[PDB]
């Protein structure tokens, strides 16, 4: 709900600023220079900037060894063995590479295997200036920093093509995260028209970072991997701790919870990590049902949860909602709907970007202004 | 792996606990070089096989040098 | 608009639960022991769960026939004929799946013809226990079928390379279907700022189903064969029949009708499936033209209609709009903008998640305490 | 944050109506008889609509030369020379073609080198009825015209494939373009929950056209060369010239500024072309630095910027931001925080649609009707 | 197909209708098999023709299992 | 190239000048065909070589056709 609260940031500004000073009249011959016999190189560019430069395939070299001896001399003659092969196996490479840029536009994500090979992936990570924790993380989930990773076509100046590989760096590992799923809340009473609702607009992902709360609106943005949770910092929001007590207390005097009120009582569900919460509101048949056995529980209006726990599928309406089955422990914690406690004649019901206390501040500035008027015509 | 739930029924929502942290903080840029040859037009009459699929594979790198080329600066 | 008003599902929470099953002990042994001789066989998991297994490409018994044979003895020697070619087919399938599973991180959309080819796409359809009309359905709609379907990568235990496709089921099909667009009407009146508008959240596809309607928000989610609107009920709401109702009287008792109100009284146009809506207010050049014949008329003020016959273009303002040249017949249903029945004075001007109901009733309350303290001041 | 303002077009509606056109029994007949030895044919449908056919690869004609000699006549007869690879080439277009068709289900974009090749698009481009200054912006910049083209597949009737390829106009060049950045801007007082927001909603590329201004709500729409700004009119709105008023003076009378209220008082950065704008509120750690010493700057409470000279990072809270480093001249207008001039107090604390003008209008309403109740009390 | 269409002057609206429905209201799911054999890094110093294609491509087989293997679990 | 930036302190905007138009205010519709054979599934006993690649193409082609096919209209 609340991603429009984001900053905006550049995604590719660090990856072009390497591309940017390549393009400079002497800089393209350093890079060349410095790989005359090695293939991974720290090249120190006239800027000042420490960038490993590695030569992952060489073409050159391999023409300059089957079209000069070829060639001569009268005329092109006949090839003997399978190396002829090796050179369909290294074109192809640059041809994937080529057709990547061109539909692309120059900048590609993920990163490919014909941009960058599991074997040279793996070579950048153990020559990075990081933690041994951070190198296993990489390692073991390769995919996901090739899906995290960026690559920026620079020059085409002649006799080298350079083209600068952004990969992601770790700062945070093993910290705890959760994720929080909110759904409508609203009043059950029968008239319809008459309900408000209440729907905390604070959902997404959490997680610990640097005595504050590192927030994701944009639960989409994070990727699972069943335990861990791959994130990008751009995304997120610098929260203090006390974030976390909205939970356990949404009247804390600790931090003001953001709410979102309405009076749209539509019936709706959220797959949670081992569960679903049910909003039933209206004529909607909402229901939780085992595969094996049909219909196990039908769900009253109001807002319900059920544990992935037996369950298989939910419904809500004429939607079918399968439901993850991870195992864990889930917790049903009773307390009365605060919806219950306002009072629908004196309720702001159209609040986008509202809070707990705002709700009340509206109230109180309400709930006086019609009291003391009251009291003004009491006296006539 | 411990992944806990726990379901607030006051406030219509659920918190999902045990998670590990893995957030991209910062980059990390490298140059990536592969050499090419600047190749001139010439030509032979052959061949009965082999230089004739190794033809073939050249005018592809042509057309890959020339796609790369068009992508300016 | 109302798309925020959906529930949150989890797309591939059932085959991530069937691949959750495959990581058993002794659940890769079942699968690999059915498919001895048979292609095909209906394999029964230690949970209870009934699976249709497919052995789609057998590179193990092609390796055993042309590397045991050929190993021998002292060392490899040379194949005939056309048969390694049987490999680099084969293998390809492989290698193609693996790019794919590679940058997708293990999952799939829309699944490929190396993921599954025509001839095993249409063989699961006909075993599949569902109606001939949905068969046929599927059949002839092979390329959205794999647009709606996922594949996602299970396990790699030796000897076998198990994946799970989803496929989607179509419970809903020959039902009819609607779709509703709508502009922002405002008041045409000269000074600017002084204008008010109003705008029919209620936008989307809309289809009968089970007595009720499955309403889709977001049009994008729904794709359209001329005739056959493929849409995913997981980005639907369960309304009830009375919404269509809004269409043909917004006032109605039976449904209270959703809106939006505002004073940016900014110029655009809504591209119908048979024709154009154009929203045309303050400076702006709303224009309706014939290539053939250039400008054929010229847009006044507010909130107009043309049909797809004879009209090929629209322009709003530097915008130029193509209007879909689909067959069918276009009716101009006149009527009072209701704009025009709202008085601007007592008007709410700032309302994204409102109704017809709640605007009167936001007027009635202001209308009230504006009449009441104005006799109150009247006995001075 | 406009972008909701914005209509709603059909993309694909001008290739559609062409395909539709081809569909007719002696319209493919046409099409194929004009191609007899030519392979580019401006051919004049039923209809009336001009249109220009390509026959970009003949696969008939290159079997009826490999095929008919061959069979003959007992069995078929061995292959000499290279010149099966020829078909090899031939027909890999078509697979690759085809594979793009069933993934995309006959709508694809970006428009691939197997879909059209360079020398074909620069062939188009040439014959094309337009400026030769559009037809130098189009060829050096071929891939962003393939990134802003489409391909539908239409019809296999016998004996030919016809697929329209949607190629962009670019009706409107060299014009003055600008990018407006906006961020939030709130009061910096202690106590938590007192503070008020202000931000300009109006963000976006704006470029000259035709006597108005283009506005591009959704900046990612848009697409930056370094120099020139490919962007797409279906995604923009029509204002008048007065909108770039509101940069150099917000409470203009020619044109009513758009602003968005809230308390929400969150710390973010928006990265600007040649800087960084750092919104700082709270408990947050926001600053500026040099990768080469670190820590250059720690902003204080409230909205402050810094040039790309110098500054390679900007950090807020835990988010690290790269600043782009395009080579420009940037300037720091020095002027009181608007948000100052307004009282807490009576402040529109929740609008997301609102202007300038809009806002002062509800606190003139506010302002009389406390101080006309006020006086009436004090008459007691 | 007989598809119909009416604009609402009063409301700013207009609705297609003659439409008809596919909706997806569940799902099925198969598992897709591929039997894969676990080959020695044996040798032959051969050969004229065909094997070095086939050695090409059985190394090009190891590596679509190596980056399958890589995926984890 | 002259871009030039300009940050405004009583409104937290900023206004990035300098920049040239190049928008798609229309299209350009082109027909492009592509000409196919229809063969019969006719066969010959061959061959040492060359054919047995051609018959893999020429079973590709077929592949492809059938699947534009299946795309119906």
């Amino acid at each position: 709900f609340l991603g429009f609260l984001l900053g905006v940031g550049s995604a590719i500004a660090s990856g072009v600023a390497v591309c940017k000073v390549l393009h400079l009249e002497g800089e393209v011959n350093k890079i060349k220079s410095a790989l005359l016999s090695t293939n991974k190189a720290v090249v120190s560019l006239s800027n000042g900037v420490s960038v490993l430069t590695f030569k992952v395939l060489d073409l050159k070299n391999y023409i300059d060894k089957q079209l000069l001896p070829i060639l001569n001399k009268q005329s092109c003659s006949i090839s003997n063995i399978e190396t002829v092969i090796e050179f369909q196996q290294k074109n192809n490479r640059l041809l994937e590479i080529t057709r990547e840029f061109s539909v692309n536009a120059g900048v590609t994500t993920p990163v490919s295997t014909y941009m960058l090979t599991n074997s040279e992936l793996l070579s950048l990570i153990n020559d990075m200036p990081i933690t041994n924790d951070q190198k296993k993380l990489m390692s073991n989930n390769v995919q996901i920093v090739r899906q995290q990773s960026y690559s920026i076509m620079c020059i085409i100046k002649e006799e080298v093509l350079a083209y600068v590989v952004q990969l992601p760096l770790y700062g945070v590992i093993d910290t705890p995260c959760w994720k929080l799923h909110t759904s409508p809340l609203c009043t059950t009473n029968t008239k319809e028209g008459s309900n408000i609702c209440l729907t905390r607009t604070d959902r997404g992902w959490y997680c610990d970072n640097a005595g504050s709360v590192s927030f994701f609106p944009q639960a989409e943005t994070c990727k699972v991997q069943s335990n861990r949770v791959f994130c990008d910092t751009m995304n997120s929001l610098t929260l203090p701790s006390e974030v976390n007590l909205c939970n356990v207390d949404i009247f804390n005097p600790k931090y003001d919870c953001k709410i979102m009120t309405s009076k749209t009582d539509v019936s709706s569900s959220v797959i949670t990590s081992l569960g679903a919460i049910v909003s039933c509101y209206g004529k909607t048949k909402c229901t939780a049902s085992n595969k094996n056995r049909g219909i196990i529980k039908t769900f009253s209006n109001g807002c319900d949860y059920v544990s992935n726990k037996g369950v298989d599928t939910v419904s809500v309406g004429n939607t079918l909602y399968y439901v993850n089955k991870q195992e864990g422990k889930s917790l049903y914690v009773k307390g009365e709907p605060i919806i219950n406690f306002y009072d629908p004649l004196v309720f702001p019901s159209d609040e986008f970007d509202a809070s707990i206390s705002q709700v009340n501040e509206k109230i109180n500035q309400s709930l006086a202004f019609i009291r003391k008027s009251d009291e003004l015509l009491s006296a006539i | 792996q411990n992944i806990t739930e726990e379901f607030y029924q006051s406030t219509c929502s659920a918190v999902s606990k045990g998670y590990l942290s893995a957030l991209r903080t910062g980059w990390y840029t490298s140059v990536i070089t592969i050499e090419l040859s600047n190749i001139k037009e010439n030509k032979c009459n052959g061949t009965d096989a082999k230089v004739k699929l190794i033809k073939q594979e050249l005018d592809k790198y042509k057309n890959a040098v020339t796609e790369l080329q068009l992508l300016m600066q």
